């Protein structure tokens, strides 16, 4: 299949640099034309510019061409964007699409997962993860997962083997600057005492990852 | 010794943008395979007009069938299989575009439907002529036929007539065992 | 630039209507759009591009209209499924410029708020604070009241909450409020309490539970 995966988004301080990586399979990555585009929290879509890795030509928006540059590296089927100069306005999730070059300009059929870009001066905070415990016939448990920054978080159940009934909720910003969310899950009322739930939260910019079992 | 190739791709709104995609890394695979070779490349897309997408001393500079190709728009319009191939005889086998006197006239026709226009090709009767008729257009004899009046004679070597633009894959194979 | 201007910029429909989502352009921009649809903290998908050609594997329930400036996206008989932002965007000429988007939620039957409670953690109160958790869970509408009390006493501004997206199947919408104190705060009080007020709720419903017990 067409897979495009990101890498590189973190935390940047405001003047720094960051280099995000796409990583393309399952076509002829040197055949179609590479794009980056950029989503600011709860806005629209921004092109930033393309990049054709048969020769690296590149098309950039002006708006981005002085501190962000696009590249390539054929050998690894790779594309990068090189940010500079960045500041808190540049805090948005950022992707990689294939485009179509066939019909007019460029449109996109084929997109990146995103990562997050967060320009922030402040330091990266790890987050601790109390077990939401079941009542003293359905019951609720879950996972808070408090104190971190910056986003984002992962959090799974039992390894992937549990999706039925989960709710993992938005982060919500606190007056410490730090986040914090809760991901609770569904479960038979019988099943607890029996059963086994651990959480598997996991926050890339710090290097914690963290299996919780509630109960 | 050398010769001379153009690639006459059909680019019409019958062209699914996948099936035009298939002609497209196709006419590469040809290319990249005959390279570090006496071979020099011209790549036409034909519809309602005709477009040179790349000429021959585009080809002898960039090398690269990815990058010489890239800026290729799907044309969406006609098939003037007829005009084609005379623009192709008249505009492009010139040395004004970097074609050689000595090189022998090779050309690669590649289409899905049946011609819009009619007259003659007279205009490349020296040019060695090969004809491609992509599928469920020449599902019958009668309009596989009326690709034999553009190709070389015989019709028995100089057309083929392909299933399915995923047969563009097995063609190419065809042809790497063959001498 | 060409500004693509939206229309609206949200909206509510209920299963098996037909939404028209309208897309205009700052100046001509032939045929050459294309429309995303945007599902929550996934990536944008293409639907349609140059103004009504329907991408393959995208249901033929989605439509696209227009030439020149005024385009229009057309989802006949919206699903369940269908919650997520629509966003179009022009590919005539550089820079590529999209909308920017409409919200398409889902008008269901009103349902219920289950709540649950959650006491602080003994491990968390080894540190110093006190987070307790109310949950409202598979809902509709999306619009509800949580009443934090600590022995009657209401907490207005030490509280926050989060509001999942449109479930993609079942339709509805879950809540979870942090009441936050500090250790020694919490270990004053007995009595905790979440008062929930919904349209589904006859009446307004509380969950308790006492400290040093849960």
């Amino acid at each position: 299949e067409v897979q495009l995966v990101e890498s590189g988004g973190g935390l940047v301080q405001p003047g720094g640099s960051l280099r995000l990586s796409c990583a393309a399979s399952g076509y002829s990555f040197t055949g179609h034309w590479m794009n980056w585009v950029r989503q600011a929290p709860g806005k629209g879509l921004e092109w930033v510019g393309m990049i054709h890795p048969s020769d690296s030509e590149t098309r950039y928006n002006q708006k981005f061409k002085d501190r962000f540059t696009i590249s390539v590296d054929k050998s690894k089927n790779t594309l990068y964007l090189q940010m500079n100069s960045l500041r808190a306005e540049d805090t948005a999730v950022y992707y990689c699409a294939r485009g179509i070059y066939f019909y007019g300009t460029t449109y996109f059929d084929y997109w990146g997962q995103g990562t997050l870009v967060t320009v922030s001066s402040a330091s990266t905070k790890g987050p601790s993860v109390f077990p939401l415990a079941p009542s003293s016939g359905t019951a609720a448990l879950g996972c808070l997962v408090k104190d971190y920054f910056p986003e984002p978080v992962t959090v799974s159940w039992n390894s992937g083997a549990l999706t039925s009934g989960v709710h993992t909720f938005p982060a919500v910003l606190q007056s410490s600057g730090l986040y914090s969310l809760s991901s609770v899950v569904t479960v038979p009322s019988s099943s607890l005492g029996t059963q086994t739930y651990i959480c598997n939260v996991n926050h890339k910019p710090s290097n914690t990852k963290v299996d919780k079992k509630v109960e | 010794g050398n010769v001379d190739l153009v690639f006459l791709f059909d680019g019409s709104m019958s062209l699914q943008p996948d099936e035009f995609q298939k002609i497209l890394d196709f006419m590469k695979d040809v290319m990249k395979k005959l390279s570090n070779t006496s071979y020099q490349f011209a790549a036409v897309q034909f519809s309602t007009s005709y477009k040179t997408e790349f000429d021959f001393s585009d080809y002898v500079k960039r090398k690269d069938p990815d990058a010489l190709l890239k800026h290729v728009k799907h044309m969406l319009l006609l098939t003037n299989t007829f005009g084609a191939i005379n623009y192709v005889a008249t505009e492009v086998f010139r040395e004004e575009l970097g074609a050689r006197p000595d090189a022998t006239k090779v050309l690669i026709i590649i289409t899905d439907g049946e011609a819009t226009d009619s007259g003659n090709i007279d205009a490349a009767k020296d040019i060695i002529r090969y004809i491609i008729g992509i599928g469920k257009h020449f599902q019958t004899k009668e309009s596989q036929e009326t690709l034999h009046k553009f190709a070389s004679k015989p019709a028995s070597e100089f057309v083929k007539i392909l299933d399915t633009f995923e047969k563009l894959k097995d063609l190419f194979t065809e042809l790497q065992k063959k001498i | 630039d060409i500004q693509m201007t939206q229309s609206p910029s949200s909206l509510s429909a209920s299963v098996g209507d037909r939404v028209t989502i309208t897309c205009r352009a700052s100046k001509t921009i032939s045929k050459y759009l294309a429309w995303y649809q945007q599902k929550p903290g996934k990536a944008p998908k293409l639907l349609i591009y140059s103004g009504s050609t329907l991408q393959s594997g995208v249901p033929s329930r989605f439509s696209g209209s227009g030439s020149g400036t005024d385009f229009t996206l057309t989802i006949s008989s919206l699903q369940p499924e269908d919650f997520a932002t629509y966003y179009c965007q022009q590919h005539n000429e550089y820079p590529l410029t999209f909308g920017q988007g409409t919200k398409v939620e889902i008008k269901r039957t009103v349902a219920a708020p289950s709540v649950f409670i959650f006491p602080p953690s003994d491990e968390q109160l080894k540190s110093g604070t006190a987070s307790v958790v109310c949950l409202l869970n598979n809902f509709y509408p999306r619009e509800a009241k949580v009443q934090w009390k600590v022995d009657n006493a209401l907490q207005s501004g030490n509280s926050q909450e989060s509001v999942t997206e449109q479930d993609s199947k079942d339709s509805t919408y879950s809540l979870s409020s942090t009441l936050t104190l500090s250790k020694a705060d919490y270990e004053k009080h007995k009595v905790y309490a979440c008062e929930v007020t919904h349209q589904g709720l006859s009446s307004p419903v509380t969950k308790s539970f006492n400290r040093g017990e849960c």
